[PDB]
Parts: C-alpha cells; structure tokens; sequence
C-alpha cells in the first residue's frame, strides 16, 4: 500500500513554489526520502535528501541555495522552490530510500514544474501538398515554453496523423510539426484545418492548409 | 556523508 | 509596473484565431500583437474594442 | 561518477532473451540498481546491489555484475517489457545512465517521403524553413541528407521521431532545414536523400525554388 502522491507542480516566473509528497502504506518517520528531476526527453537528475531525522541535508550542486528539503512527520515531504532558473523545468518526483542500501525504490506520480522566461505564442505555416495519397501538414515553429497541441479540421480528422515531438531550436524557442495524408482526389473538394493551442500565451488559431 | 543510510 | 491582459482576434486569408499578450498600455500590446501577425505573414487593417479590450487585424 | 549503458535501443519480440549493460567510471562494487520507466510514468525499482531482486518484480528480470560492469537480463520478454531501462550508481550520491529503450522488432518497412518548400507566409519575415517527411517506416534507423545545388548541408537542420506506432508498430520522421531567406533565393535545387533498410538505393525528393 505504499504510495506517494504529489502535488504543488505549477508554472511560475523566473519565483517561488513548493512541492508536496503524501506518503502512505509505509511509517514514513522511519525512511529517508529523495526528489530527483526529469527533464522531458532526458535522463534523470537527482536533487535532495534528508534522512528520517532532519538533520543531515544534502542538495546537488545546482539547486543548492534555492530549493530547500523538509519534512512534517503529516507525513508528508516537502521541497520549497525558491528562485527558479530555466534549467529547472522538469517533472519532480519524490522517492523512498531502500531499507537495506541507500537508494530509491518507490517513486511518486510526478508533477511537472515550469518556468516560463518570456512567453511567445507561435508562428502557423502551412505544409502544402503537390501514390494516390499526398502529405499535408502544418509548421508551428517560435513559440515558448511548450507545449502546444494541434488538431486536424477540429478533430473530425485523426487517422494518418502524426505530431512529432517538439525541437528546440537555436533560438531558444520551439518548433514541432503535424502532417496527416490523405487521398490526393480530396485535395479539391474538402478543406484541411489545422488548430493549434498555446495555453501559455492562450492562442487558439486554425490555419487552412491549401494546395498548390 | 550523504549516502550513508538515512533510514532507521 | 502593473500589467493586464490585452486579446487579439485574427482575421487572416487562411489564418483565424485568437490569441493574447500582457502590456502596461493598449498601444504597447498592439505592437506585440503587430509583431506576432507579422511573424505568421497576416499584414491587415487594425482596430480596437475599447470595452473589450480586444484588437482586430483584418486581412485584406 | 557516471553510467553508460549499452546498447541505447534495441528491437526485440516477445519471448526473446534481452540482454542490458552498464559500465561504471570507477568501481563501484555490487551499489547499482535498475529501473524501469515507461512513457509519462515513474522509474519502478526492478534490481539493487546489482543482482537482489525487488519484491514483486517478475522472476525473468535478473542483474549480474560487480566492480565496474554490471548487466540486466530478461528472460522470455513480456509485452508490458518494451520500456526504457536504467542503471543506477549509489555509492557517491546517485547516477543514472543514459537508459536503453526496447522497442518492438516487425518486418523492414521502407519509408513514404514527402518535401515541402517554406510557404510565403514564413518567407515574408526572412526565413525559409523546408521540411522533409519520413512515413511510417521501420526501424527507426532512417538517414535524412538535406543537398542544396547538390551541396551537402550540415548543422543547419534538426530532425524529430515519433514513438511507434499503437497500431503498425513503424515511426515517422520530421526534418526541417532552417535557411535564411536571402540564402534560400540564392539557390534553385532543394532536395532531401533518405538511406534506409528498406530501400534497396536512396530516395530523393527535391523541388526547385518556384513551383
């Protein structure tokens, strides 16, 4: 019955948040805990521990001064986030150490932290089409933080689609592309459509894809 | 040290 | 410097939507805003609801 | 203290025998763990001091190793097994390796290729973005080579993967060459060249700059 419910995850400015860790099925007062970070599409990074007393912390070199680890033996664990950077978007997952070596065995949920530097909505081109099935899709490319989402003709088109995972570009902004193939005889006589949403700068805007 | 046994 | 919400609704050729910015004024979201229509290649007619605090670019 | 695991992907089919290492830089005795962790979910605790296994942890799932070399072994593989795998050092605070992804092997499946040239609109601002579309093909080893006038281009475009498919099994690819507008009205022949498997020579899909 142990498990590990997390919750505080948010977005904030480059600010203060704190995330909480609700242990149960286990005596919590016994067991040190961890947070270790993911950043989507990359590895995993621990960050802190405490041990079931409180009296020994130890952060990792990058979050040293700015997180803070804590406990309330409400059995529940806590990380204060305090001066967030831009490297810290990552989904945190608080974990229990083993009982007979050192390391993690049970993970929590995981609640995504943002940090949005400047919000930039994004920049809709379309991908025009030209055996028996053409290509089509769309380009949305300079936007920031991710993510967004993009539906075909407002959702009465999904089989052929692909959304690809976003690049990061140069810039610092993202880019990422949706295509979806459809009969080359359709091109004339049915219209494609494709919505893209951007939470953070709250844009929803449908850019028609027309042929050549 | 931080990986000494934080446990009971 | 406090800051409010200001809207902007896209009337292009094959670009529609909305989309929104945060300014200290009206007329510094307009430019955010005319930097965005320029950045997705809509130049329109520009106009603006007072009440609403929503602008309008039009394509021709 | 750092990980590396090999390989960083494999195909496999249910049933087979997969086989996971992990090289540790310095010793590191029999302190190494795995885990697994599957799209949008937590790492699962599968084996600690190297070769003890976890409760509840299927009895095919086993470690080996000890100093520096450390591997995971999964007998008769599960469906509920195609997930990325991670090695973990505890000895000087707690290194991960880079994980290694296993992935369901098919038949080859050469790829369906599409170009499309920047659009107007992006072109009204000074940059041309063009794009080249891999489809549904396996494996996912596919080599997309942008020629511009039939000069090789290099660390100008960035490429993205689908996961495979729910379905087919196969992936998709997306390639975009960023160019800046005045380099692109400079140049006539754009084209993508796809080495795959699947294909017995390279395919190429080009245009030339106005229709």
């Amino acid at each position: 019955q142990v498990q590990l419910v997390e919750s505080g995850g948010g977005v904030v400015q480059p600010g203060s948040l704190r995330l909480s860790c609700a242990a149960s099925g286990f005596t919590f007062s016994g067991y040190g805990m961890h947070w270790v970070r993911q950043v989507p599409g990359k590895g995993l990074e621990w960050v802190a521990i405490i041990w079931f007393d409180g009296s020994q912390k130890y952060y990792a070199d990058s979050v040293q001064g700015r997180f803070t680890i804590s406990r309330d033996n409400k059995k529940t664990l806590f990380l204060r986030m305090n001066s967030l950077r831009a490297e810290d978007t990552a989904v945190y997952y608080c974990a229990k150490v083993h009982d007979d070596e050192p390391t993690q065995d049970y993970w929590g949920q995981g609640t995504l932290v943002t940090v949005f530097n400047q919000i930039k909505g994004p920049s809709v081109f379309p991908l025009a089409p030209s055996s028996g099935t053409a290509a089509l899709g769309c380009l949305v490319k300079d936007y920031f933080p991710e993510p967004v989402t993009v539906s075909w003709n407002s959702g009465a088109l999904t089989s052929g689609v692909h959304t690809f995972p976003a690049v990061l570009q140069s810039s610092g902004l993202y880019s990422l592309s949706s295509v979806v193939t459809v009969p080359s005889s359709s091109l004339g006589t049915q219209t494609y459509i494709c919505n893209v949403n951007h939470k953070p700068s709250n844009t929803k805007v449908d850019k028609k894809v027309e042929p050549k | 040290n931080p990986n000494a046994n934080p446990n009971a | 410097p406090a800051v409010t919400t200001y809207k902007l609704v896209i009337n292009g050729k094959t670009l529609k939507g909305e989309t929104t910015t945060k300014a200290v004024d009206a007329e510094t979201a307009e430019k955010a805003f005319k930097q965005y229509a320029n950045d997705n290649g809509v130049d329109g007619v520009w106009t603006y609801d007072d009440a609403t605090k929503t602008f309008t670019v039009t394509e021709h | 203290i750092q990980m590396t695991q090999s390989p960083s992907t494999l195909s496999a089919s249910v049933g087979d025998r997969v086989t996971i290492t992990c090289r540790a830089s310095q010793g590191i005795s029999t302190s190494l763990a795995w885990y697994q962790q599957k799209p949008g979910k937590a790492p699962k605790l599968l084996i600690y001091k190297a070769s003890s296994l976890e409760s509840g942890v299927p009895s095919r799932f086993s470690g080996s190793g000890s100093g520096t070399e450390f591997t995971l072994t999964i007998t008769s593989l599960q469906p509920e097994d195609f997930a990325t795998y991670y090695c973990q050092q505890y000895k000087r605070y707690w290194t991960f390796g880079q994980g290694t992804k296993v992935e369901i092997k098919r038949t080859v499946a050469a790829p369906s290729v599409f170009i499309f040239p920047p659009s107007d609109e992006q072109l009204k601002s000074g940059t041309a973005s063009v794009v080249c579309l891999l489809n549904n093909f396996y494996p996912r080893e596919a080599k997309v080579q942008w020629k511009v006038d039939n000069a090789l281009q290099s660390g100008n475009s960035q490429e993205s993967v689908t996961e495979q498919d729910s379905k087919d099994s196969t992936y998709s690819l997306s390639s975009t060459l960023t160019l800046s507008k005045a380099d692109y009205e400079k140049h006539k022949v754009y084209a993508c060249e796809v080495t795959h498997q699947g294909l017995s020579s390279p395919v190429t899909k080009s245009f030339n700059r106005g229709e």
